[PDB]
């Protein structure tokens, strides 16, 4: 038999969350912590101070005129009014808040032998090993960032009628699947929190059979939820999902986009992470939703669906040359350099990689998330 | 190692020099400089004299 | 009044809420205090004989 002298290799896995993150420069000789101030407006409820005098000259508990309350009676009760011979009547107070983040360390290494280096039939083995090492490092770092983002969400909307992760179940009267009304509510919440948009509406083209789409935000889903999204129907019973070929004209298709529903442009991320066993126990009445085995009991699987806003978070950069993350690689080939003091044979070697990673969440209200089950 | 001449003016001490380029005015243009220090004292600092 | 109070010795400023304190509360010179080398007297009275 005759070896082909060529190898079969699988490329990297493309990364979606890492490119979004912005980088904040942190000089050394300071520590492992970064902090910022945040000045709250005058009228928000967060303005808890002790500098209040009402219109009658008497001290009052709250220093903000009226909170984030739209009630007309409350506003009329707490309006600032001034008489003609006015003096020392209305006082206001201010407040600032601080936030922080920290840097953590990572790393891994591998070993090999000189006889394996030489006598091996394949030539260029160590190049392959370096390639897989680097790919593994990149994939791990992306997974860590995605995990931290999912853990640090600020706006959470459970689907169906659930309240916590243990309650999200796909069996019974009301299964916990994503619905059109849930997406409408998520849009409403983001609009109320003043989150800026990302894209713009797509008007029509002149070519036959081309629908008009007005989504304005970007949403990341897993691979498992795509059939569920495709099967969704809107309020009037028609189809909801609009595929990309309809509006590819008169618009720009983003990377890894599957379609548009309501006001979100769905994006499929291959390396999306899901919880395992978070849901309630699954009996034999399963309609066909994915489950998992935890402690011998079949529990449902709770799935993500995430809408990262703008300026929500930044990535601390420690000696990264203004990048999100930079790796450090070392190699020592066998020889006298690796001739151990108790073993001058020197038949082995190694290669190691390490980095520093940390994240600062400036505003956690902009991050949004939906938890659902995913069909099998 | 222990050699020492009687007169203080004739004692020999080790010094360092630095021949290189630096941004004197901070506007982005590198210019030649020379610097000299003994121990922890900087005695001479000026531009490159040679044409 | 927006009094300053004293952030050190446990008395927060008026402007700060319940989470944040003053960032900078002291000035640092960045030049240290160092001690000189002790003199040597018996060392000069020694001539080396290289072996």
């Amino acid at each position: 038999f005759f070896w082909l002298k060529k190898a079969i290799i699988t490329a990297r896995k493309e990364q979606y969350f890492m490119p979004l993150a912005s980088v904040t420069n942190m000089p050394k000789h300071y520590g492992k912590t970064i902090k910022v101030y945040e000045y709250v407006p005058l009228l928000d409820d967060r303005n808890i101070n002790d500098q209040g005098i009402d219109a009658s000259g008497a001290t009052i508990v709250n220093g903000n005129l009226y909170g984030s309350s739209k009630d007309i009676g409350n506003i009329t009760s707490k309006l600032p009014l001034l008489t003609e011979n006015g003096g020392r009547v209305n006082r206001v107070g201010f407040t600032r808040i601080a936030r922080e983040g920290s840097i953590h360390k990572f790393g891994f290494f591998y070993e090999f032998t000189q006889e394996s280096i030489d006598f091996d039939s394949d030539d260029g083995l160590m190049e392959h090993l370096s390639r897989e090492l680097m790919n593994g490092a990149t994939q791990i770092t992306e997974a860590v960032l995605q995990k931290d983002l999912l853990a640090a969400a600020g706006t959470v909307l459970y689907a169906g009628a659930a309240t916590s992760d243990a309650t999200i179940t796909g069996e019974g009267s009301t299964p916990s699947v994503v619905s059109y009304k849930n997406l409408m509510r998520l849009d409403q919440i983001l609009t109320e929190n003043r989150t800026p948009t990302q894209t713009t509406i797509i008007t029509g083209s002149r070519m036959i059979d081309t629908k008009v789409i007005g989504a304005t935000r970007v949403m990341y889903v897993g691979s498992e939820l795509v059939p569920e999204l495709k099967a969704m129907k809107d309020l009037f019973g028609n189809k909801a999902f609009i595929e990309t070929q309809h509006y590819a004209d008169a618009g720009t298709i983003m990377n890894g986009e599957v379609g548009s529903i309501d006001k979100f442009r769905i994006i499929q991320v291959p390396e999306m992470l899901h919880w395992a066993g978070a849901g309630a126990q699954a009996t034999g009445a399963n309609p066909g939703y994915r489950t998992s085995m935890v402690s011998g009991q079949e529990h449902y699987d709770v799935y993500p669906m995430l809408v990262v806003g703008d300026d929500s978070f930044t990535s601390i950069g420690f000696q990264t040359d203004g990048k999100s993350l930079k790796f450090t690689v070392m190699t020592k080939m066998p020889g006298k350099e690796t001739a151990d003091r108790n073993d001058p044979y020197g038949e082995t070697g190694f290669s190691s990689i390490k980095w520093y990673y940390g994240i600062l969440v400036k505003r956690p209200e902009r991050l949004a998330l939906i938890k659902t089950v995913a069909p099998l | 190692q222990e050699f020492q001449i009687s007169d203080p003016m004739r004692k020999r001490v080790v010094a360092y020099e630095y021949w290189g380029f630096w941004d004197i005015e901070g506007n982005g243009v590198l210019e030649p400089i020379v610097a000299t220090w003994i121990g922890s004292t900087l005695i001479r600092l000026e531009k490159n004299p040679y044409p | 009044m927006l009094n300053y109070n004293a952030p050190t010795d446990g008395q927060k400023s008026s402007i700060d809420g319940a989470n944040s304190d003053q960032m900078q509360t002291f000035f640092w010179l960045k030049k240290a205090i160092i001690t000189a080398r002790k003199e040597q007297y018996f060392m000069p009275l020694a001539s080396v004989t290289n072996m």
